[PDB]
């Protein structure tokens, strides 16, 4: 076979516009396959000084938080304080969620449906999810916003909050993304409800993963049922969105698995009522930043693809790992070899795949020519 | 006697303030994941205990 | 292969009414052999009570195959006598409505269990909204239909029994008696709870709400660590113990910090004999269960579903395909890994969702099995598959594949969530089959040939 580079568009060097910063050096390559014999090409990749930030503050109002939801009032001002010094460019966004409004989740009866906590405690009507605030880059906003937000209640221990976070995922510009480094904070200190919880309710409907928010309200949280975390991870993966977990202490290992099995995302250990989220946020989002994942979309029928890696301070890792490269550091270069083999002559004269970290809306696209 | 459970949907944080009412009240405390029971409660006592805990939204109980 | 999948049979119900969620076969080899199936959100004519659920009786043999339903009870939701004795006038205790009645059917002999795990009723002692599971046991083919709710105790609160949701998950021993499971007790720990029928009728007196049956068998009250596990959520009956009574297995599925675990409860005790952890967290595993001798050595052979199971392709992209583990019974006992393992290939099939034995199908010496996947084939409408016996156990590939013949439509069919199998309808010593497929309100029925 063969190959050759088209576009190949030199990285951004040492110290613009988000999309103006490069990071994958080359582009658009044809790979002339020959059968047996496979073919190979190597790209360089480069962290950027400063890249624009996203943050999506989620945070569980169930009866439980709520001496957490005290402390959060300066937080809108307090972390964009604490992250200029990362970034020039920042927006914030906040957004609640306490649990599926049906019997099993929550007491039906109107004195407890009005005020799901005791006499003594006035919290509000539970609700499934609710945008707070969009993302915006003015703190004080989110101060204001916050500061009057009102607990919930709820009855079972484990929360609601993965349909918050599909919401979240899935509806975009309602939101408010950018294709930026997009991070989403999940602060809980309970379990989670997942696919098959929902058949105690009398739901059935399988989550279809699409935006159903109505007046900055998510209605439907009766018809689909919780999502699993395998549509979980597809959705976060399609849209480019990094989690970080702050869980209490309590459960930690539930959170430490649930980000062993999701990829790109970092579990903190939130203290007291909230009383370190900053510090955990800063930290997660360095964890996430020092590491390069490198996935391929839809690979035809036939084609095998083989990842080699080339990090820092000459460790060559090999294998599955050959697409992870950790501890990459601020305008650090890094080198990955990338062979494709094709083991047939598929009737598809020309099939192209793309290359992409994970997170970031940078592409290399790959374009094979059988035979 | 009194055993209050807290293990709904219920903070943390109010569940070992019950503890410290107990212990400072002069009684014995019998720690618990999520579940508190207490031994030599009088019948002031379990009723200030079950008083205390019905306002912290507790589900007290007595043994 | 066996199965005539070219022409079956169709059962539909009233539109709208999950005709199908469950499905049973009723007094079998005989005259009168018929086909239950539950209609959960089926609308019934009962006093004030809207969409209480319904059974319907669809008579075998018969051209048209028409399905009538059964009038198990056509009283509305009762009324608190206080309420009517002070100045309150109507107050009811029981909310029958959205009870979800017809759920669970199961049948043995000339006895059915029909349960409507969402049955909520006002405690008499102060308001509250607990719903507790309720169950009606009709005997001698409708003569004496009776009441069982036994979760519906004094103990009434999440803390205790009040939601239990009992009948959730229902099972009948060769000898008759009633299992079942309540995912919802002491703070969604779940509890498995037992009678036989002889103990529920003496005990009857429909006079008191909160009625005690003597001599029942339950599982005891666990620390608050095990809170959220779900035992319960499914049960099947098989001989794991070397006894002659049958011993209960049940499903644990959010137990062990949501890896899950099956348990296997003794007869004559409810004591646990037998633990199978899962595999993958949040692999719901045990949706569905079963035990039946799938390599002719004349011992039950458990089987387990976990429908939620992701795997990754050799590509490296992950995807959602069930999984099912069978587990081989040996003199010695039950070993705690899996013997073998059946995974599918369809991404979102929910592939192990619904386990059912069928009996000799291939009347080959060694029974087989059949396993659904309600979102899998081409069109997302739901696949059954049939995987024959051997001396090795279960084979590695389905015998028969069978898939709905009407055209897909807007909302997903759910073909293969319910099974049932292991009588002969027709009589000609061949067992049969009836799948569920309630999301279009329609039950298949096949037949070997
Ligand atoms: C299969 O897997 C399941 C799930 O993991 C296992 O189920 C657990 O098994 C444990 C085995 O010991 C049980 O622990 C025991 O639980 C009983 C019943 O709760 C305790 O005895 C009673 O506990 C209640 C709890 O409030 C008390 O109120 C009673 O006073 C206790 N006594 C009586 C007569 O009821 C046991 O107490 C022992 O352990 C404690 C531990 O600190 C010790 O301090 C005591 O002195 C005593 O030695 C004990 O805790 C779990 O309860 C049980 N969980 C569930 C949900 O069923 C199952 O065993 C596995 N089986 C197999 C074969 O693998
Ligand atoms: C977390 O919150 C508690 C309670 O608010 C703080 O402790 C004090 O508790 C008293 C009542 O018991 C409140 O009146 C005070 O306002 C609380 N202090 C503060 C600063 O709010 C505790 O200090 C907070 N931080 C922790 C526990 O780390
Ligand atoms: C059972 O009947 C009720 C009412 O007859 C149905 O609920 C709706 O009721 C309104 C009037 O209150 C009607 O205008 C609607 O047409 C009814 N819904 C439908 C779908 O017809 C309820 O849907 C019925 N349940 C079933 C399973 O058909
Ligand atoms: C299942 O429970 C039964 C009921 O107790 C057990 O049978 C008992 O076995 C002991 C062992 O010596 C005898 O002393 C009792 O008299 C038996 N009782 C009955 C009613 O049979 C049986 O052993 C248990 N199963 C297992 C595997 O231990
Ligand atoms: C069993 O019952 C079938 C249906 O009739 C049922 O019983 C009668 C008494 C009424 O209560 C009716 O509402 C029930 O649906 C009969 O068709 C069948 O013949 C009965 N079996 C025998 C052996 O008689
Ligand atoms: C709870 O606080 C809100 C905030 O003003 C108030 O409107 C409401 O009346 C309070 N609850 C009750 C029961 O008064
Ligand atoms: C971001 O990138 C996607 C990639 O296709 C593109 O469709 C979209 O227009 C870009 N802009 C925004 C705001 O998402
Ligand atoms: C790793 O690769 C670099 C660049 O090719 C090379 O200089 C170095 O010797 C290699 N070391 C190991 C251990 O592979
Ligand atoms: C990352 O690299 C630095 C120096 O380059 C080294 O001190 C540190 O131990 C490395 N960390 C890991 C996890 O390899
Ligand atoms: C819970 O699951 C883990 C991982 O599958 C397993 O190692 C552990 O043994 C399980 N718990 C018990 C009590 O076996
Ligand atoms: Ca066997
Ligand atoms: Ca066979
Ligand atoms: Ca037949
Ligand atoms: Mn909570």
């Amino acid at each position: 076979g063969s190959k050759d580079i088209k576009k190949n568009k030199n990285v951004t060097n040492r110290s613009l516009k988000p999309e103006d910063i490069t990071q994958i050096q080359p582009q658009q390559l044809v790979l002339r396959l020959r059968s047996g014999e496979p073919q190979t090409f190597t790209l360089k990749f480069k962290r950027a000084e400063d890249y624009p930030i996203d943050l999506y503050y989620l945070m569980d109002l169930s009866y439980s938080m709520k001496d957490d939801l005290e402390n959060v009032k300066s937080l809108g001002t307090d972390l964009m304080n604490e992250m200029r010094r990362i970034t020039s460019d920042f927006r914030i966004g906040f957004g609640s969620f306490v649990e599926k409004t049906v019997m099993p989740y929550i007491s039906t009866t109107p004195a407890k449906l009005r005020n799901p906590c005791t006499s003594e405690q006035n919290c509000t009507s539970p609700f499934s999810y609710k945008n707070v605030l969009s993302l915006t880059n003015k703190g004080e906003v989110f101060n204001e916003l916050v500061g009057k937000q009102r607990i919930s209640g709820n009855l079972d221990s484990p929360e609601g909050g993965f349909d918050a976070i599909m919401q979240v995922a899935v509806c975009g510009s309602l939101i408010g993304w950018r294709n930026v480094t997009r991070l989403l904070v999940f602060s809980t200190d309970a379990g989670f409800h997942f696919a098959g919880d929902g058949k105690l309710g009398g739901i059935v409907l399988p989550n279809d993963g699409q935006c159903h928010l109505e007046n900055n309200m998510y209605t439907m949280s009766h018809y689909y049922d919780y999502p699993s975390i395998a549509h979980l991870v597809q959705k976060l993966s399609e849209n480019n969105i990094q989690t970080i977990f702050a869980v209490t202490e309590e459960f930690q290992p539930v959170y430490k698995e649930l980000k062993n099995l999701i990829p790109k995302s970092a579990v903190g250990t939130l203290s007291a009522n909230s009383s370190n989220v900053i510090q955990l946020i800063i930290d997660a989002y360095n964890s996430l930043s020092s590491e390069v994942i490198l996935e391929n979309g839809k690979l035809s029928e036939g084609v095998t693809i083989s990842y080699k890696s080339y990090c820092k301070n000459g460790v060559n890792g090999t294998g599955e790992n050959g697409r992870k490269c950790s501890n990459i550091s601020i305008g650090d270069e890094v080198q990955f070899e990338i062979s494709i083999t094709s083991n047939k002559c598929p009737k598809k004269d020309s099939d192209s795949f793309k290359i992409r970290p994970l997170g970031f809306t940078e592409e290399v696209e790959v374009i094979l020519q059988y035979i | 006697e009194v055993e209050v459970h807290g293990r709904g949907d219920i903070p943390r944080s109010s569940l070992e303030l019950f503890e410290k009412v107990a212990k400072e009240l002069g009684l014995k405390v019998e720690r618990n994941h999520r579940t508190v029971t207490v031994k030599g409660v009088s019948e002031e006592q379990i009723r200030e205990l079950e008083e205390v805990a019905k306002k912290l939204g507790l589900w007290v109980l007595v043994r | 292969f066996n199965l005539d999948a070219e022409a079956p049979a169709v059962l539909s119900g009233p539109p709208g009414s999950f005709f199908g969620f469950s499905v049973e076969f009723y007094r079998p080899g005989t005259d009168g052999v018929s086909v239950l199936v539950g209609a959960p959100k089926a609308n019934t004519s009962q006093p004030g009570v809207l969409q209480g659920g319904a059974v319907y009786l669809c008579p075998w043999g018969a051209s048209p195959t028409q399905c009538t339903p059964i009038e198990f009870d056509s009283k509305g939701s009762r009324l608190l006598e206080s309420s009517l004795s002070s100045s309150e006038g109507e107050e009811p205790v029981e909310y029958k409505s959205l009870q979800w009645f017809g759920a669970t059917v199961r049948a043995h002999g000339s006895s059915i269990l029909a349960c409507a795990p969402l049955y909520s009723w006002r405690t008499e002692k102060e308001p509250l909204s607990d719903p507790v599971g309720t169950c009606y046991l009709s005997t001698d083919n409708f003569t004496r239909i009776l009441e069982y709710a036994p979760c519906r105790s004094d103990f009434s609160w999440a803390a205790g029994q009040g939601y239990c949701q009992g009948g959730f998950s229902a099972e009948f021993t060769k000898t008759g008696r009633v299992v079942l499971g309540g995912p919802g007790s002491y703070f969604w720990q779940g509890q498995i709870l037992s009678a036989t029928q002889e103990q529920i009728a003496e005990s009857y007196y429909p006079e008191y709400l909160i009625n005690l049956v003597q001599g029942q068998l339950q599982t005891r009250q666990a620390s608050s660590i095990y809170d959220d596990s779900y035992l319960g959520y499914s049960v099947a009956v098989g001989e794991f113990s070397g006894d002659d009574t049958e011993d209960f297995v049940a499903g644990v599925p959010k137990g062990n910090l949501t890896y899950g675990y099956v348990t296997i409860l003794n007869g004559s005790d409810i004591r646990s004999l037998y633990n199978f952890s899962g595999e993958q967290m949040a692999s719901y595993f045990g949706y569905a269960v079963a035990a039946t001798d799938v390599n002719g050595d004349g011992l039950d052979d458990l089987l387990v579903g976990a429908p939620l199971l992701m795997d990754r392709t050799p590509d490296g992209r992950p995807q959602e395909v069930g999984r099912v583990y069978v587990y081989l019974q040996h003199p010695a006992g039950i070993e705690p890994t899996p013997t073998l393992t059946l995974t599918g290939h369809d991404e979102f099939g929910r592939f192990g969702s619904s386990l059912t034995p069928l009996g000799d199908l291939d009347q080959d010496g060694y029974n087989d099995v059949a396993i659904g996947a309600p979102f899998g084939g081409e069109t997302q409408q739901g696949v059954v598959f049939v995987f024959p016996g051997g001396p090795g156990g279960l084979g590695s590939k389905p015998s028969q594949v069978l898939q709905p013949l009407w055209a897909a439509s807007h909302t997903p069919d759910f073909f293969g969530s319910a099974l049932r199998g292991g009588r002969d309808l027709d009589g000609n010593g061949y067992p049969d089959l009836i799948v569920g497929s309630f999301g279009v309100d329609k039950a298949v029925v096949y037949r070997g040939r």
